[PDB]
RNA sequence: GUGGGAGAGGGUGGUGGAAUUCCCGGAGUAGCGGUGAAAUGCGCAGAUACCGGGAGGAACGCCGAUGGCGAAGGCAGCCACCUGGUCCACCCGUGACGCUGAGGCGCGAAAGCGUGGGGAGCAAACCGGAUUAGAUACCCGGGUAGUCCACGCCCUAAACG
RNA sequence: CCGAGGGUAGGGCCCGUGACUGGGGCGAAGUCGUAACAAGGUAGCUGUACCGGAAGGUGCGGCUGGA
RNA sequence: CGCGGGGUGGAGCAGCCUGGUAGCUCGUCGGGCUCAUAACCCGAAGGUCGUCGGUUCAAAUCCGGCCCCCGCAACCA
RNA sequence: UGGUUCGUGGAGCCAUGGGGGAAUCUGGGCGGACCACCGCCUAAGGCUAAGUACUCCGGGUGACCGAUAGCGCACCAGUAC
RNA sequence: GAGCUAGCCCUGGCCAGGGUGAAGCUGGGGUGAGACCCAGUGGAGGCCCGAACCGGUGGGGGAUGCAAACCCCUCGGAUGA
RNA sequence: GAAUGCCGGCAUGAGUAACGAUAAAGAGGGUGAGAAUCCCUCUCGCCGUAAGCCCAAGGGUUCCUACGCAAUGGUCGUCAGCGUAGGGUUAGGCGGGACCUAAGGUGAAGCCGAAAGGCGUAGCCGAAGGGCAGCCGGUUAAUAUUCCGGCCCUUCCCGCAGGUGCGAUGGGGGGACGCUCUAGGCUAGGGGGACCGGAGCCAUGGACGAGCCCGGCCAGAAGCGCAGGGUGGGAGGUAGGCAAAUCCGCCUCCCAACAAGCUCUGCGUGGUGGGGAAGCCCGUACGGGUGACAACCCCCCGAAGCCAGGGAGCCAAGAAAAGCCUCUAAGCACAACCUGCGGGAACCCGUACCGCAAACCGACACAGGUGGGCGGGUGCAAGAGCACUCAGGCGCGCGGGAGAACCCUCGCCAAGGAACUCUGCAAGUUGGCCCCGUAACUUCGGGAGAAGGGGUGCUCCCUGGGGUGAUGAGCCCCGGGGAGCCGCAGUGAACAGGCUCUGGCGACUGUUUACCAAAAACACAGCUCUCUGCGAACUCGUAAGAGGAGGUAUAGGGAGCGACGCUUGCCCGGUGCCGGAAGGUCAAGGGGAGGGGUGCAAGCCCCGAACCGAAGCCCCGGUGAACGGCGGCCGUAACUAUAACGGUCCUAAGGUAGCGAAAUUCCUUGUCGGGUAAGUUCCGACCUGCACGAAAAGCGUAACGACCGGAGCGCUGUCUCGGCGAGGGACCCGGUGAAAUUGAACUGGCCGUGAAGAUGCGGCCUACCCGUGGCAGGACGAAAAGACCCCGUGGAGCUUUACUGCAGCC
RNA sequence: CGAUGUCGGCUCGUCGCAUCCUGGGGCUGAAGAAGGUCCCAAGGGUUGGGCUGUUCGCCCAUUAAAGCGGCACGCGAGCUG
């Protein structure tokens, strides 16, 4: 739906917010199960690895549940969809029959009070995860491990899917998020459904503040910079590069491809 | 203004105290250098309880 | 009201085959496309033609009519759901409850606009090759919006009987 | 107290005028091309859209005021 | 003032650097197609190569001096 | 690749990081590519005084200084600052 | 050497008093149902005026200074990046 | 004898500048060898959201007392933060440690690295965060939440007494959390009182008066009472909580739906303990006695504090571990644990004093900087604002005179009002509140405090709401109407916008050259391209490893543009990138045709042609929100003029829209038009664009700007064109007493001359010796081994299709 | 070049004369008035505004006139910037 503002200040008047009626009412988390203390930081064992991080909101970690094989055959009933700070998604907190009680990432059309399940057995319906053999060719499918047994890795995004293509003995084809087409191991387990929150592309930031709130810093051009600093460095009043555009270290930033050659993943991929 | 002596106790013996100077060879060395010249004072006195 | 009937009337979901284009595997050469005629273009880096698999989008051949439906615009494979208009019979009910209709409000081909998709074919713009005195055209080879979906605007027409 | 009127300040309508500029009209025999009227030599007109010295062309859909 | 490119039939351009022949399009003029013009078709004409000087057997072409034409430059103070 | 006078040079010997990869006296290395001859040594395990270096320390001497010299310090100096 | 300065991490603290009045909720109106329109409530915002606090705009003084960046008048921000 | 030489000493400027905030002094009396400067008293002034008070950091004897004045004190010094000596810092409860965990650090396991060493899950260390039991008075010259007095607690250990399966570093619960706005009741704090307590006081015209002045509290166990916070109770079933579990979790039935009940805080009260003004008398440097058997009561305002895990809304979604509750396992149940009551035990370190500053950071008794808590009263709309003032603390550690120039700071002005100047720079006008009333344009919010106006004091009469109170009086906040009074002037003092019109740039709030640039620069949301399938790409590191990210294409890296509106045209020839199982070339290696050196030979040893050989390059295409690029010359219309049309040469293609003498225009003050009396600027045009132009974005744009230009109004000392006044210096006297500079000096003008700008040489002119206040023409005056310029086969930073290497990738 | 501060303006000036004005004069194609032109003469005077950083210049309104040039393009230990 997307929540939007009058302009009684400049920067509202661009402004817009997410809706949050699938928030049930359950806006604060649940202890046990989660959180972790996050560790909020910009960098590695001394130095900034990756520029312009840092600032913005405290999180908590929410530990969600990335490999559904634990509890196969045991059902679970979605007790609450709540916010997670730490991904575009939202989260269901869902509990198992057993007692226990993980969150799952939650589903475009997933309602409250719902049956979830994971295995072979599985009907296939949105919540669900099975291995990705005996869902059906041309489901779409999230949260898609990449190797059996490693853990949910593909289309975990906010409003993501994949559809399954096809089969190859041992293999089924993906066509992922983006437009990639992948053999992934028939073994894999992957939840069917598409992931929901899908009007998080429409969000407007809206002013600068917001950015920081989630701990983006400011980014600033090559061209912003000097010699030292960027091969965009100088010169005089604006300069319109005088070189194939580039990274600060030197590489180039339009059009060379950087994936290594020799990857033995290769075999395994038919896409862009 | 704002000078660039800004004291503090702590700081003066986590960053020239004894055992930080024992911590490194870099360090070790001040110490053995400082001995052989005879200082009176290996590492800056820093006081209180 | 009771009882029936025809219909591409409207909305949503699902689904079927033919065909084009691209991809891969096979087999196979020296040309194919295209025109008034040619050329650009594609093809010995293996094309065209043919066979087998795969993907994708759009449009629904025969039925099809000089036909049907809608208030107009418009509406055409199939299936189910939701829904509108409408006609026949029986003459049962109310009982003058009627007609038109400034304004208002709602609908409204195509093109176009916003946001996000999707993009096989065609195709404004644009680029070539011909034609011409010259061609910013008519012909040919390319090709981007758009054409398709969702939501939101736009209110035009030889919206014509 | 009110009060003609004077002063101050800010508006609304209207008329006059203005470098330059947009299109319109009229002007016996100027330039360029051939759009339409005969299938006008690409049937025409059309709403819209882009493009073009100019008429105009093309895309999309529609019309009989054409076969 | 300096630097380097250019003056070729009416117009616009080749021809120079490896000296000997001036060629292309258009225009112009004569004829044809047409009722007539343009288009198209068939023939033809047209150039002291900016001027001065010579290098050579021989100069549009090579070397000097001037003359217009064009572009660049003229910075630190 | 380093070492040696040896900087790729006709470039050996000694050492090695990579690849191949033996032999036990009729066995192996060496004498400056290589080969013949004639010779010298006996690799891939270790230890070994003395003669040699130094001078914080004690001792002796000085065609060495004599408090702006001589050690930074003759003096409570690696101090005050 | 990050006790100045620059960024980030962990943990606490500070922002007087005033204005303006978004969404939302309530009632009323309106329609077939709506959108929408009124009030009332409500208290949003890198919103407004202005102390602290954080700045350093313009002018003057200071120039062996009170000060190796100061003073006075004036000025920007002040629930936020 | 020279090195702007080195070290040391002493001069010169010079009895000169200054003596460190313009908050301010006077007198009387003491003490003393010696007083503007020390002690005391009276008067005067200054701070009072501090210039008062309490903590934290830092400082480390500065604290208290006696005795001193050579130095330290910008003067004096009897005084001191100074010298000598002696004292002075008391804790189970305050803070920190025998508790806990955060970032981070360390690090057994493990991994890595030539060595040094680097990563490192567990554990340990790590604090204003968590946890945790003391409140009020009194005493010293100097310490007290520490000693003492009263009242109140916490732990262990050992007992008895009574309960229960007790019981782990393990399971679970809790601890436990954001921002903004807030309700109810409280305390702190404050105002009022005709009520209570009190020494006293009638002044100078009046007043013996509900007269003036002073004060009317603080802590307090159990038990209550008012607020308010925490929480449902059973019974089954159980596969989850990494062994177990009665615990927790989940499913299923009953009973509550409530704070009813349990608890747990806060606040009132409370046994009882303490405090207790003015004034007056005293002798202290300072405190004491009396006032007093002090009284110790009622109203009112009222928090930002307490009840506290209170509530409401929002998105950016807001530590950890222990203490504490519980569950069970090993084990043990003569153990043990819980509860009640007794007695015993309760260590280590800090405590003085400064602390917005003369004791900290700035070499100084430095006009600077420095985190937290309290910060009263009246008035002003409110307030931590502003003017005065409690408590409390100061008069800023050189004075006295004088009353020039000139400077700084300030006040006022006739007449004119920007004529000043690069520019209204500066200064002025404006100013708070309430009420009328407000334009273009606009993104419908704004523009808006638009602009422009009026009101504003005191007195008396009538009158409307609330709050606390019983529905009332009072006390307290907001209101309305009507008469009148005074002055030049009623936010009468202080704090408190000058306004508009129109361009440029940037959307906007932000950010930046600490110490000459705050901007039109950076950032910014948003837009596009591009890489990236996850052991991701990218970045740091030799590695291990870490960031990315405990993220997964709506995600992350790189690039550029920079809200938003309308839009972003053509060129792939070169360069880049992308796509091409052909071909050409291509190193090691493979291969050996053939030849060479030695041997009597077997052999041993060298080169070596075909041919097979990668990426790369060449070659074939694509790609411009990739690097970039986007022409020349002649002619032509029935007035001239101009050129829709044409010819021709070249290109990869030849600049569209939209702008345009512009942040771009050289010639240039272009050419008209507008503002003016007059306009190299400004504004609207034209287009002949030296040399705009479409994501180094194009043309616009409401709003915003301590940005930049032009204009007008208002108002002025900016100016005609100055004048007067104030105060701090300057000047004179007493006290202290610098500096850069300095070859030496007995240091005149002119006209010449001289290395070409002479006090110093020539001639002439002038001129008795020495000072004080002033002005700056000169000593090519001081200051810095010129910054520009050139030089040196000097140095660094930067670039690239310079050379050569290296990392990195292939 | 071990430093001679560099444009313009302001303030203060002073000097030259090849005089803009006023005083004297010759010739005039000087009737008169007003001019032209040349000679003598520097004693004094030689305005206020618009634009530009400007010097200069173009204007506006005046005047007896709106003079030219030197003084380190006079003068920054005098100011401005
Ligand atoms: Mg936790
Ligand atoms: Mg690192
Ligand atoms: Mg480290
Ligand atoms: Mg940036
Ligand atoms: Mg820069
Ligand atoms: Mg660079
Ligand atoms: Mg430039
Ligand atoms: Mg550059
Ligand atoms: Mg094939
Ligand atoms: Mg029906
Ligand atoms: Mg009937
Ligand atoms: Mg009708
Ligand atoms: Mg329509
Ligand atoms: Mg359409
Ligand atoms: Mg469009
Ligand atoms: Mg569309
Ligand atoms: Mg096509
Ligand atoms: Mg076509
Ligand atoms: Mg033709
Ligand atoms: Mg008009
Ligand atoms: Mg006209
Ligand atoms: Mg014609
Ligand atoms: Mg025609
Ligand atoms: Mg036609
Ligand atoms: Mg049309
Ligand atoms: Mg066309
Ligand atoms: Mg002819
Ligand atoms: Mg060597
Ligand atoms: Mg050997
Ligand atoms: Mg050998
Ligand atoms: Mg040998
Ligand atoms: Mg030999
Ligand atoms: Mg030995
Ligand atoms: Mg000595
Ligand atoms: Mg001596
Ligand atoms: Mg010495
Ligand atoms: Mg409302
Ligand atoms: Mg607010
Ligand atoms: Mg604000
Ligand atoms: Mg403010
Ligand atoms: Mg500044
Ligand atoms: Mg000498
Ligand atoms: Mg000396
Ligand atoms: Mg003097
Ligand atoms: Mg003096
Ligand atoms: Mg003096
Ligand atoms: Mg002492
Ligand atoms: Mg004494
Ligand atoms: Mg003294
Ligand atoms: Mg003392
Ligand atoms: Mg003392
Ligand atoms: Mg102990
Ligand atoms: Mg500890
Ligand atoms: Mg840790
Ligand atoms: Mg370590
Ligand atoms: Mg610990
Ligand atoms: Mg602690
Ligand atoms: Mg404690
Ligand atoms: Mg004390
Ligand atoms: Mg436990
Ligand atoms: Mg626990
Ligand atoms: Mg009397
Ligand atoms: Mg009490
Ligand atoms: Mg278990
Ligand atoms: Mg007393
Ligand atoms: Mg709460
Ligand atoms: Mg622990
Ligand atoms: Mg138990
Ligand atoms: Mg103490
Ligand atoms: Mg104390
Ligand atoms: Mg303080
Ligand atoms: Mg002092
Ligand atoms: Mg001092
Ligand atoms: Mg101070
Ligand atoms: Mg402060
Ligand atoms: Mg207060
Ligand atoms: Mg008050
Ligand atoms: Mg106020
Ligand atoms: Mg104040
Ligand atoms: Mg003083
Ligand atoms: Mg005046
Ligand atoms: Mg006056
Ligand atoms: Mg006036
Ligand atoms: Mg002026
Ligand atoms: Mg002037
Ligand atoms: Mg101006
Ligand atoms: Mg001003
Ligand atoms: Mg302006
Ligand atoms: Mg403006
Ligand atoms: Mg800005
Ligand atoms: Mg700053
Ligand atoms: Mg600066
Ligand atoms: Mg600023
Ligand atoms: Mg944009
Ligand atoms: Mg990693
Ligand atoms: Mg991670
Ligand atoms: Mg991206
Ligand atoms: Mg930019
Ligand atoms: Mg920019
Ligand atoms: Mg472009
Ligand atoms: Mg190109
Ligand atoms: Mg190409
Ligand atoms: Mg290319
Ligand atoms: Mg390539
Ligand atoms: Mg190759
Ligand atoms: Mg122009
Ligand atoms: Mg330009
Ligand atoms: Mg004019
Ligand atoms: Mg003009
Ligand atoms: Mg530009
Ligand atoms: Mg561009
Ligand atoms: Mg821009
Ligand atoms: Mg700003
Ligand atoms: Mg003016
Ligand atoms: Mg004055
Ligand atoms: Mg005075
Ligand atoms: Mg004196
Ligand atoms: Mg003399
Ligand atoms: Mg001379
Ligand atoms: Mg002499
Ligand atoms: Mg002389
Ligand atoms: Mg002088
Ligand atoms: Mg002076
Ligand atoms: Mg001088
Ligand atoms: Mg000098
Ligand atoms: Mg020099
Ligand atoms: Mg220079
Ligand atoms: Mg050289
Ligand atoms: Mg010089
Ligand atoms: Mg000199
Ligand atoms: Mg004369
Ligand atoms: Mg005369
Ligand atoms: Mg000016
Ligand atoms: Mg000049
Ligand atoms: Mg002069
Ligand atoms: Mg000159
Ligand atoms: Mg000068
Ligand atoms: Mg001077
Ligand atoms: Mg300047």
């Amino acid at each position: 739906a997307v929540k939007k503002f009058k302009p009684y200040t400049p920067s509202r008047r661009f402004m817009t917010v997410a809706d949050f009626s699938e928030i049930t009412k359950t806006e604060p988390e649940k202890s046990l199960v989660k959180p972790l203390k996050k560790t909020g930081g910009r960098n590695n064992q001394g130095r900034i690895t990756v520029r312009f991080r840092g600032g913005g909101h405290k999180r908590l970690y929410r530990i969600i549940d990335f490999k559904r094989w634990d509890k196969v055959g045991i059902p679970a009933k979605v007790a609450a969809i709540e916010y997670d700070p730490n991904r575009s998604a939202r989260i269901a907190l869902l509990h198992y029959v057993d007692g226990e009680k993980r969150y799952i990432i939650a589903p475009d059309g997933l309602q409250v009070g719902q049956q979830v399940v994971a295995g072979p057995d599985a009907p296939i319906q949105v919540g669900n995860a099975l291995p990705l053999r005996f869902i059906p060719v041309g489901t779409v499918v999230h949260a898609v491990e990449l190797e059996p047994k490693k853990g949910a890795k593909l289309a975990r995004a906010a409003g993501t899917s994949a559809q399954i293509q096809g089969r190859e003995g041992d293999y089924v084809i993906l066509r992922l998020p983006s437009g990639e087409l992948r053999k992934v191991h028939g073994e894999c387990y992957a939840t069917v459904g598409a992931v929901g929150n899908a009007d998080h592309k429409n969000i407007v930031l809206g002013k600068a503040g917001r950015s920081r709130w989630l701990g983006r810093r400011p980014h600033v051009r090559g061209a912003a910079m000097n010699p030292v600093d960027h091969p965009h460095g100088g010169g005089e009043g604006r300069a319109p590069r005088g070189r194939p555009p580039a990274s600060p270290w030197g590489w180039q930033t339009k059009g060379l491809k950087t994936r290594k050659r020799r990857k033995p993943s290769s075999r395994f991929i038919i896409a862009r | 203004m704002k000078r660039t002596w800004q004291p503090n106790r702590r700081k003066r013996a986590k960053t020239h105290g004894f055992r930080a100077r024992m911590r490194t060879p870099g360090g070790r060395k001040v110490l053995k250098r400082r001995r052989q010249k005879g200082r009176w004072r290996l590492t800056p006195a820093v006081r209180k309880r």
